[PDB]
């Protein structure tokens, strides 16, 4: 999953 | 340490060419510098630091994630004990990098930070750098770890609610890595699709309020919220 | 060094393992391990030195022209010494690498290579590292660095047309190495040109005696010598 | 230009  | 003896103006122009070389490692180096000189750090510093670090580390992990799963495979012909032996090296070179930036966190970021901006974006990175060493923990302290992470996150969730508009990109940021938290490393699934949610629909709700660059500005993060409840879901 | 308490075969198989993980630091310390031990290479495990080197010389090289460029454009608003002393920095760095490759090559892997595969193989090297030199060379010995890299590339050339076939894979990226050489280093753009076309017809001349698979692995790099010569003309 |  994406994170920032 | 190694930075002493240069200019902090000096320090924080050369991470900024060292993030236009792609050079990371001395990106890092550089505002680590910066960080010791003692001085708070302004919105565009803290970004070069979590920028450079988040470069550093994310090396680290992808190479860790190649080396762990060879060495899953390798357990599942024997070939001794080198792949255990180079994963643990990078596990090392990994933990020590989140132990550097954690250290600088709490020497001396987080206590100087008053304003809602720095507080959350610090404590953001706190949860970050725990949730990395909690990756690679397997040790009795996983748990610890984890709360660790949990607890940062948690905090800075708690000052970002009361402090920020639902479309302020630290608080989506934010909102982001605690439910992938929720999600990879607290086994609570539910939890992580309930934070992207709400979070994704109280942002949209806001969106009217925004100018045309923070409107891009907010929806680039929301959309990062959207593409993991679509992987989810 | 500080991989002498390592087996050889341990380095070797630690090398593929930082390949696979992209760690390529790491891969060419376990490779100059291994070189250390004082022991021929094979084919395969002089293709783990050249990748593991040219990769990390190459970040350096991309990163310095990022820096160079930075650097020419403020000399065309003072900015003080800050350019000038971080590119600096990164070709120290840079010369240190290509000073161990060279170190290796001297002690003692071309005086110890004895067949055509290995002794072209080892001195294109050589030229390609007094190249990475020469790019970065303004001082007095910018001419005798850019001699030390063409009597190398002479050297290899010399041997690889009387002992290998006009496709042999070494043989073809010697050439177009030293095709480069000649057009950015050596100001002879003519040379450059006739190189690549003499290498590239000769070698499509003989791609009838290869098996499907050379046959893929030359015109491999017979396409990378048509790329130069359409950038070139 | 491209090397190998
Ligand atoms: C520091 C390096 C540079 C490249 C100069 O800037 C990084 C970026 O810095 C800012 O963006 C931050 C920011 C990021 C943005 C989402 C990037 O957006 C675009 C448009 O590229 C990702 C970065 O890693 C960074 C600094 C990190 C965070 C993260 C920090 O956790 C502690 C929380 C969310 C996010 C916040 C802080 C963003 O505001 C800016 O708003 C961005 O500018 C634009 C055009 O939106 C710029 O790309
Ligand atoms: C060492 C690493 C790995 C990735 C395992 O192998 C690198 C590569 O090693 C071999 O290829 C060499 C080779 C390269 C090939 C052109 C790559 O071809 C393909 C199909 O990917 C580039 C590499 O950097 C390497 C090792 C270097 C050289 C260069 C050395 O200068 C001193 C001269 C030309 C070229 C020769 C030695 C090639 O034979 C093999 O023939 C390649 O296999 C195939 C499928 O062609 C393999 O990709
Ligand atoms: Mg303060
Ligand atoms: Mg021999």
């Amino acid at each position: 999953p994406s994170s920032w | 340490g190694a930075m002493g003896s240069m200019e902090r103006a000096s320090l924080i122009q050369k991470a900024k060419l060292a993030e236009q070389a792609e050079r990371y490692e001395d990106m890092a180096a550089f505002m680590k510098g910066a960080v010791e000189k003692g001085e708070e750090l302004s919105c565009e510093e803290r970004n070069l630091l979590s920028v450079a670090y988040k470069n550093v580390v994310g090396g680290q992990r992808a190479a860790w994630r190649v080396l762990s799963s060879i060495e899953q495979k390798s357990n599942e012909e024997e070939k001794g004990p080198e792949v255990r032996e180079y994963r643990e090296k990078v596990e090392t070179e990994l933990q020590g990098v989140c132990d550097t930036v954690l250290g600088l966190l709490d020497s001396h970021l987080i206590k100087e930070a008053g304003d809602a901006e720095s507080r959350v974006f610090y404590l953001k990175m706190k949860g970050d750098y725990y949730r990395y060493l909690a990756e690679v923990a397997t040790g009795d302290d996983k748990k610890r770890i984890i709360d660790s992470a949990r607890s940062a996150y948690q905090e800075a969730m708690d000052i970002s609610k009361k402090e920020m508009p639902p479309t302020n990109p630290i608080r989506l940021g934010l909102a982001l890595n605690f439910s992938v938290f929720h999600y990879e490393i607290a086994n609570s699934p539910e939890e992580a699709i309930s934070l992207a949610k709400t979070t994704f629909d109280e942002a949209m709700a806001d969106l009217h309020t925004l100018s045309e660059d923070s409107y891009k500005d907010s929806t680039l993060i929301m959309q990062l919220l959207r593409d993991n409840l679509t992987l989810w879901t």
